[PDB]
């Protein structure tokens, strides 16, 4: 199934864990986009005092991501594999809007979206859309249209703290290798060499100036308030 | 103002002093309104 | 003085200052953003210093924790 | 009351000698205000590359007992 | 509705004069070290309680949007 | 009547339910536009705290829609089916402006508009217009002009709540299928599994740990005060 | 006066349980301020997609009889 | 080793003294950028009084520096020295993002970066990135992409006072 | 401010929240000037 | 405001009235904060 041309899909969801599907809420395109694009932004704090040659830079935030792509709808009859329909592209666009745009009275909002094509997998919200109608039948039925789309990114707050595995607050263990000293190991774990007598008391060490090269030590966290 | 009692310390933001001149005009017009109300 | 200017001892190209606490200079790692001093007839004189500080990635304020800017 | 006759503020490039209780000479602001003025207050502002001073002249005619609050229990 | 902490002292006479009930209540309550809490139609008068368990933890590097504090 | 070339129409209305027509308030074009364009916008709230890697973006609101198109007026005499008029395009533009632009003293406002062409049906009001005059007869009578137009979208407030069928506030019924449990069904209806003993009391169930597979249950709403 | 020793404001995502007369734990703002704080006031603001709360801690040392106006005729 | 075509490298670091490497935190490109660009800004105070013909402009401060460049990822099979991979450029971009973008829970921030190519040596952090995907296999595997990058400059405060050897005192 | 007594309700205009942040800074600097005048 | 006591005279600058509308909003929100503090 390497030889199969895969087509892009969009599915709508009801919950923020993406496990409860909206009924009849799946869109499949008939022509793939040419390309897609991502955007990444990191913000810093850059205040400095006058008279100085450089500023003290501090990380502030990671801003949300962005995806963009374009679509083409056409039912003229020159693309192999598809049929000409009596009403053209009317039902294709109406089903596409029901999935990505329309307000849902069960959840009091528009839908959660999952976008999958090949290696790509993206969860989020619609922000912007433009649809332009190009060709028509003599009685006013449209047969060609072009759409531009912008998607934001969604992370649930319970999953953000699990991805930022934030760790002087937790407990730690190491094994002593030959070449280790107690004040150098304390500096790499706490940021300061001065806690070496508290690490030695918590492990029952008397001759801490010579460590034996199979010992497993504990490193307790610092106390708060 | 004709008094140094009503000036505030100037703190700017490195966001890259236009906004400093707008806030200073708003403090000036508020304190003139408060002074005129005590007239007979 | 009819010179049309204000007499200073040096060029006004570079403004400098010092802050001394209990007899000595605060270390040159502290960045002082702004200084204000006021004096007036029949009032007690005052001053204010604005110092840049605090880091969300460390969870603390190093200047505040020092013994330089402690009341008294 | 006579010292409250003319009041105002003058802002200029900073120097270390203007203090409350000194005299300055004011020129170029019209015959109604020109002359020697007595300084009653000073504000020094140092930031973003410069040192400036706001000099205040003239007195406020109000007395301490009239304008200040919470003197008495 | 009311819930008021008791006191030890007893007056033999006390006079309310040309004031509202709210204002009179506030004067008398402070004199005894009490705080007034009004919530959903109930008036509760109690001493400060600094002994109870915290409801939650608010952290600078994780949950705070804005912060202001002063020591004097 | 497939073979008929349909022409775009605009009708003016007096009321917000679109049932009372303005008398002599219908415009029919003589040449159709080439294309038309829609615009869709959804707004979110994106505040986050410093030190974090992402925000859970929140729904704010859906902004009003927009339609745009262009028109051409020409009475030169080379288009089959039409006649040359003594006054050119003077009465065509004056009738077009009376429908879409002019203030109506009966309602103290301009008119409500319905725009229909083929599959398209749009209700709203005029925001913007530009008219440029191109050719003239020697005595100054115009015979060609071009117009650009922008239309906003109107929904009456009684119809907005009927389209947003907003539903822990209303009543619900289900039928028990094999494989259902009472705490899993309570979670999908209320968002929490803890209400299962109140659902069982409202239905008269004693052996709720085994449900029989034909029972119809009620799910009452939560009390508000 | 002791309850006026440290004063301030903390703004965060809203919940329905913070009310005057409760304690919160404050962390990450330096040794000078970290610890358990007593809440003396709450402000709930709901608009444009979100609910936030401003929690106030510490007391104002001033008494009712000193700061409020128009108590007497 | 003059005749060797050197390739640009980026390494991630844990501390502000740049001595403790992140494990598996080194990226090496397969195609060099065409060019790169620097930016320098100095700010002055320019207040003057009315009636005068010039101001003596005063020194305020020196703003942080900026570096910019572009990258190309391609695994189509026409460039000598490299092989076609089963998954294309999927693992090349995922390793590049882990080094320069991703949040590190050990330090509560993204990584410190050192950028070296020939004469160039630059320390700082990432500000901006855009990635655009261009060619695909029939099953949706990407084989070509283009990336634009912007880097800020970092100086530790103990090293700033040693470089500004400030000397009547 | 260190007091919830001085916050104002937030009303925005759909004119199409930058102007919300500028007005909130001006209320903050006025009330600091009024507090400093009661110092001895 | 519901009172003519709190209006300020309008002076514009020929710098070439957007800034006139922003300063007038800041005087309005300050005087509402000062009035609410005298409530019981």
């Amino acid at each position: 199934s390497e030889g199969k041309l895969e087509k892009l899909r969009i599915v709508a969801y009801k919950d923020s864990k993406f496990s409860d599907e909206v009924e009849n809420g799946e869109f499949i395109t008939l022509l793939n986009p040419e390309k897609y694009k991502f955007q990444y932004r990191v913000e810093q704090n850059e205040d400095q005092a006058s008279g100085t040659s450089s500023a003290p830079i501090r990380f502030n935030k990671i801003l949300p991501q962005t995806l963009e792509f374009d679509f083409l709808f056409d039912r003229t009859g020159v693309i192999a594999g598809y049929e000409v329909t009596e009403d053209g592209i009317i039902n294709d666009i109406d089903h596409f809007k029901k999935v990505v745009y329309d307000y849902n009275g069960e959840k009091h909002k528009p839908n959660y979206l999952m976008i999958t094509w090949g290696s790509l997998l993206f969860k989020g919200y619609l922000k912007e859309m433009d649809i332009e109608y190009k060709l028509f039948r003599p009685d006013g039925t449209p047969i060609r249209a072009m759409a531009t789309t912008k998607i934001g990114e969604f992370v649930e707050e319970e999953l953000r703290t699990a991805q930022e595995n934030n760790q002087p607050d937790m407990s730690h263990y190491r094994t002593v290798k030959e070449g280790d000293t107690l004040p150098l190991m304390t500096y790499r774990i706490y940021g300061d060499s001065k806690y070496y007598l508290e690490v030695a008391k918590a492990n029952g060490l008397t001759n801490f100036r010579r460590l034996k090269t199979g010992t497993e030590l504990i490193f307790p966290p610092l106390q708060k308030q | 103002p004709i008094e140094i009692k009503e000036l505030h310390i100037k703190i700017t933001v490195d966001d890259s002093e236009d906004k400093q001149q707008l806030v200073a005009q708003c403090v000036e017009q508020v304190l003139d309104v408060l002074k005129s109300q005590k007239e007979r | 003085n009819n010179s049309g200017t204000i007499e200073t001892s040096q060029s006004v190209d570079r403004v400098t200052h010092k802050i001394l606490i209990d007899g000595s200079e605060i270390p040159g790692t502290y960045q002082v953003k702004s200084i204000q001093v006021t004096k007036e007839v029949n009032r007690i004189p005052t001053a204010r210093l604005v110092i840049l500080d605090g880091d969300a990635a460390e969870r603390d304020f190093k200047v505040s924790n020092s013994d330089h800017f402690v009341p008294g | 009351q006579q010292l409250a006759k003319t009041r105002g503020r003058i802002k200029f490039q900073g120097i270390p000698t203007v203090k409350p209780g000194v005299n300055l000479l004011l020129e170029g602001v019209g015959d109604r205000f020109n002359g020697k003025v007595f300084i009653t207050g000073v504000n020094h502002q140092i930031s973003e590359g410069n040192w400036t001073v706001d000099a205040q002249f003239g007195l406020n005619p109000e007395w301490f007992s009239e304008s200040e609050s919470n003197i008495h229990t | 509705e009311a819930d008021v902490a008791s006191t030890e002292n007893q007056h033999t006479e006390l006079v309310q004069y040309d004031v509202t009930d709210w204002d009179f209540m506030m004067l008398r309550l402070q004199a005894n070290g009490l705080l007034c809490l009004v919530d959903d139609g109930k008036v509760s008068i109690q001493k400060p309680d600094l002994s109870s368990e915290a409801l939650e933890t608010v952290t600078f590097g994780a949950t705070i949007l804005e912060f202001d504090a002063e020591m004097d």
